[PDB]
């Protein structure tokens, strides 16, 4: 992205292959000012100007970066997150399907997507807090690998990196995150005590925002809660800090006031500035740097050789794996070992709703979604109203054709609102709005996608490159895929009682061997995803759990045999969904 | 390295030494033009090198590599007016030629190793055709060079020498000393004009030449025909300014650096890795764990192979 | 059969191998890791972790009825005894046979399960290290192996309790580690041959020890003794299918890999024994 800095790094390396020996004229390098990765359509310049300069490309090395916001799921927006995935996912196979073509006539191509190990691990999907979309982008750095490794062919080679923790910044702006977002926590719990027992943040709002901490003690016209956070701020706080004196900032005034707009807790025009202005000094640097010990020691207690590697380490052991001509398809780790709290995936878990349990989420409220499986949902509908006997059942529908469908589809459980049917039109935030306002407050909500497979060929040499998945269809593919479940479990984050449950497509039967890839990498970049949202829900003082299910590779494994039994998956949809739903 | 760069080889009734000067330059990736200097020999050198022994381009690494073949034309240098008609083809059919090994006419310049028992009956064709023949070709390059001008490293003219068989080689002695000079004054005159802008304003800007000499009747042995390859390779195709003009192989190979590459360039890649280490193996007769014994040899550690 | 489950088509030579093996060897920044020379081979896994919930299917519980079971084991005294009550009470189970390695256990094992004495369902008999002979005498007995439960007859040795020391004198040694891979991974596999050579007699290997990583050189301890059973699970599968006999060969481990997984709570580990209660009718047979 900028000049002086390739500018300086290109007379380096020149010098350094010039005092190699090589039959240099400053060709074996060059630059590209400017070239951005987070725009799409301006790749094929620079993929261009490449085959120009030098003819082809043989060796790709996706390597662009973006750590990204670096909040929690639960306070990111969606351009942040948009922008993240484009700049970190969507810009491999950008330039993987430009080069493609050429790439097969050529027959020693290789293509590295150089990941972080924070991102996961095959069949283990390790947690990463407050970097979620850190994860999901390196997670699926890795699925795009092993999905198309098989494909790819012999001429193509393709693997990924994944480096943990490198370094031969002080965490100080992870100190003072880690500190904001504690307050963020406690403030959240006070309103949330406070009004869980007959208050209204309506009147609770005006004093609030005073950030005078003894004027909420002396005053005691408040609810208990945020009279005893603030006692104990006067107590274990610093005193040589404006907290000692102040509450919130500029930065934990707007975003805490959001959460609540977000999460349904406070309406519209009831926001305002801060009246009163904290000092420069809110923290003092001595909890700045105590935070910056306790989070280096927490991280440098992982290593078992109890050191850290450096870039170059991890540099040459990429540059020696390179010339590997019998490796596809894997994950190289160049410097690791180290110590994780990781969770790996059951595969079907045995389990069954059990006696004396049920009956708990009986007369509430429950929330689903979807349009492409319509069988699936009113098998659902049927399932959850003759048992279970919900008072109120919510289904969002993308248009409103298949709203239409539904309804003649059920045509028996009217008159009494527990069937509500709404089109959303691809915007999830106003249904979920107009949930929030006319409908209940559900707890287990389901992220079933609204649209299929993309259901298309991506395996082909050179000369036919038509029908294959284009970059346009991948975009819609990430962005229907995965990035909606992140829509939906976001919005739905601040929620609480959530239940939120990710379900990707079983796809279908008779399906070809093209389409059973974008299936791992929906069940890679969705189980990241998971394990980084409910390790964050669990610090948070509301814990939302998030469980992924899935229903492919379960007794298909690509294997064709699909004459009527149907019923065991019928079955064995619902086993599952009542499984997930009913914790305890 | 040679990506981008065609070596034509002036070679001569040598079709074995030519041809494996040219495999040992194809295997850095580079196209190749092997002239002949005398008839009846194309069609011998076509047929030893529709093998493929010498029809299939391997790297250093023992990598095949599909680098261009080796093409084939006739050149007359005692002849002119057709070996400039060449030149000038050859360049229609590629561009630009720089690299120009130049190998001399005969393989024995005489069946007896004297010089004053015979009676100008063969000395008149040596003087006459592998003196003037190289000075003419000499020419007929530096021509090519300075009537087409072309901007790029300065030019690479080696001088490869006739081997040694028995009774030493008098006439190779002789061409030598004619050589050293030729490459000299040459050198000097072409830096010379270099940056004149009176030569410069013909055309577009010329380049330099740096030539050199590969003295090898002086070593008798196996490797002699291979380590002149690894020399004839390493001064076309690196950045390697030799301050001297004449150059000599030693006397003995193994006797004073002892080095046999038969494409072995992981091995050369692994040394010095384990220095100085105690290894203990398991079975390391026969299989993988022999194969990792002979690397951690190679390396540099101690191995204590147990079967 | 090989060579078509290849990505790239190509088998790899000695030399390959041996060249990424040498290179690894000098990264002086891994440890504790499993590298991959050559390899993109296609044959996935047809085994994989997995967990459960409990909730014992109902359909898959009468069916036992009027059976005969074979457990062995005396180092789990009480979960044996609860089995025993358990699959007499609600399994309502024909007949419950015992195998004991010796005779001090063999009268403590009877004193306890007295409570079935007058049933006469649970029997106790002093074999010895000859597990083989005492399994043949077992079903010589009456009847044949079926629902096999798999339990070693004393805890991991763990004697000198230390993977590594400062002083080198109350470490593990070689003779403590060659007990423990006799004891705990060869006589799994001696009952399970013998278990696979009586059709029907499904076997189910169990891991006891949960060690934790609150217990120093024990948890990883735990980690091994599983992966091994796992190993050992998954090849004898694959051939119990294709073979005319059908013995399933299931492993069970309660040593979960989370670290102090449990923690040191005085009598609230029944609901853990109760999780392994649920495991173990689960599984094995219907």
């Amino acid at each position: 992205r900028n000049a002086d800095q390739l500018e300086q790094m290109r007379a380096s390396i020149v010098r350094e292959v010039r005092d190699a020996s090589y039959p240099d004229a400053e060709s074996r390098v060059a630059i590209f000012p400017g070239s951005d990765v987070s725009d799409i359509d301006g790749l094929e310049r620079l993929v261009n100007h490449t085959v120009r300069v030098f003819g082809k490309v043989d060796y790709l090395i996706n390597n662009a970066g973006i750590a990204g916001a670096e909040e929690m799921v639960i306070d990111m927006p969606v351009d942040a997150w948009r922008h993240t995935l484009r700049a970190n996912l969507i810009s491999n196979y950008a330039l993987l399907r430009r080069l493609a073509p050429q790439m097969k006539a050529a027959g020693g191509a290789y293509v590295l997507n150089v990941s972080s190990y924070f991102g996961g691990e095959k069949y283990v999907a390790i947690p990463y807090p407050n970097r979620s979309d850190y994860a999901v982008s390196k997670a699926g750095q890795r699925a795009m690998v092993e999905s198309l490794a098989r494909f790819l062919g012999p001429e193509i080679q393709i693997n990924a990196i994944a480096p943990g923790p490198v370094e031969g910044g002080l965490f100080m702006r992870r100190a003072r995150l880690i500190l904001e977002n504690k307050r963020l926590n406690e403030v959240f719990a006070a309103l949330l005590a406070a009004r869980h027992e007959g208050a209204t943040i309506a009147d609770l709002l005006p004093d609030l925002f005073a950030n005078d901490i003894q004027s909420i003690a002396n005053s005691a016209a408040m609810p208990a809660p945020l009279r005893r956070l603030a006692t104990m701020l006067r107590e274990t706080s610093d005193a040589g800090g404006s907290a000692q004196s102040y509450l919130m900032n500029a930065t934990i005034a707007r975003k805490l006031l959001n959460r609540l707009e977000n999460g349904g807790y406070i309406t519209l025009h009831d926001r305002r500035a801060l009246t009163v202005e904290p000092p420069e000094p809110f923290f003092t640097e001595a909890q700045i740097e105590r935070e910056a010990i306790k989070v280096r020691d927490g991280i440098l207690g992982m290593l078992h050789l109890q050191r850290m590697p450096t870039e170059f380490d991890v540099a040459l052991a990429t540059v020696f794996y390179l010339a590997d001509r019998n490796v596809t398809g894997e994950t190289f780790h160049p410097s690791g070992g180290l110590r994780f709290e990781r969770t790996v995936t059951e595969g079907e878990l045995f389990g069954k709703p059990g006696q004396q349990r049920l009956e708990r989420l009986k007369g509430s409220v429950v929330y689903l979604i979807g349009e492409h499986l319509r069988q699936h949902l009113v098998l659902l509908a049927r399932t959850f109203l003759d048992e279970i006997h919900v008072a109120r059942v919510v289904l969002l529908t993308e248009t409103t054709q298949a709203a239409t469908d539904l309804a003649a589809e059920l045509s028996d459980y009217e008159a009494a609102g527990r069937f509500v049917v709404i089109p959303t039109c691809g915007d999830i935030e106003g249904g979920i709005d107009r949930a929030m306002a006319e409908y209940g407050r559900p707890g287990p909500v389901i992220s079933t996608p609204f649209r299929p497979l993309p259901d298309r060929a991506l395996s082909a040499r050179n000369g036919d490159w038509s029908s294959v998945l284009t970059t346009a269809e991948f975009e819609e593919l990430v962005e229907q895929q995965i990035t909606h479940h992140f829509r939906v479990a976001r919005k739905a984050g601040l929620i609480e009682g959530a239940n939120v449950t990710l379900v990707t497509p079983p796809t279908s039967a008779r399906s070809t061997s093209e389409e059973f890839a974008l299936a791992n990498f929906v069940k890679t970049t969705l189980h990241a995803l998971t394990a980084t949202a409910g390790a964050e829900s669990e610090r948070t003082v509301p814990h939302v759990p998030v469980n992924q299910v899935d229903l492919t590779r379960r007794a298909r494994s690509e294997e064709p045999r699909t004459p009527s039994e149907e019923e065991e998956e019928l079955q064995r949809f619902v086993n599952a969904v009542l499984l997930t739903s009913a914790p305890l | 390295d040679a990506t981008g760069k065609v070596i034509l080889i002036c070679a001569g009734d040598q079709v074995d030494d030519a041809v494996a000067l040219a495999d040992t330059l194809r295997s850095c990736r580079a196209t190749v033009v092997i002239g002949f200097r005398d008839p009846r020999a194309l069609e011998k050198a076509s047929v030893l090198l529709r093998e493929p022994r010498h029809a299939l381009a391997a790297d250093m690494y023992g990598r095949p590599t599909m680098t261009a073949e080796a093409r084939l034309v006739r050149l007359d240098p005692l002849d002119p007016r057709a070996a400039a008609q060449t030149l000038e083809q050859i360049h229609a059919e590629l561009g630009a030629i720089h690299h120009a090994v130049v190998l001399p006419g005969q393989s024995r310049h005489a069946p007896s190793a004297s010089l004053i028992e015979v009676d100008d009956q063969v000395v008149e064709r040596f003087l006459h055709q592998e003196l003037v023949g190289t000075i003419a070709l000499a020419r007929e390059l530096a021509r090519f060079w300075e009537e087409y001008p072309s901007g790029s490293s300065m030019h690479r003219v080696l001088f490869v020498s006739n081997p040694d068989d028995q009774q030493g080689n008098q006439y190779s002695h002789i061409l030598r000393a004619a050589v050293e000079q030729l490459v000299r004054v040459w050198r000097h005159e072409s830096e010379y004009d270099s940056v004149n802008p009176a030569h410069q304003q013909e055309g577009q800007s010329s380049a330099a030449v740096w030539a050199n000499q590969l003295i090898r009747y002086v070593n008798n042995e196996m490797a002699n025909l291979d380590f002149t390859c690894a020399w004839v390779a390493k001064l076309l195709g690196s950045d390697r300014r030799i301050a001297e003009i004449n150059l000599y192989l030693p006397e003995e190979i193994v006797g004073t650096i002892g080095v046999h590459n038969p494409g072995f360039g992981w091995a050369e890649s692994l040394f010095g890795l384990h220095m100085g280490k105690v290894a203990l193996i398991t079975g390391g007769s026969a299989g993988i764990g022999g194969q990792i014994g002979r690397l951690l040899a190679l390396s540099g550690a101690h191995v204590m192979l147990a079967a």
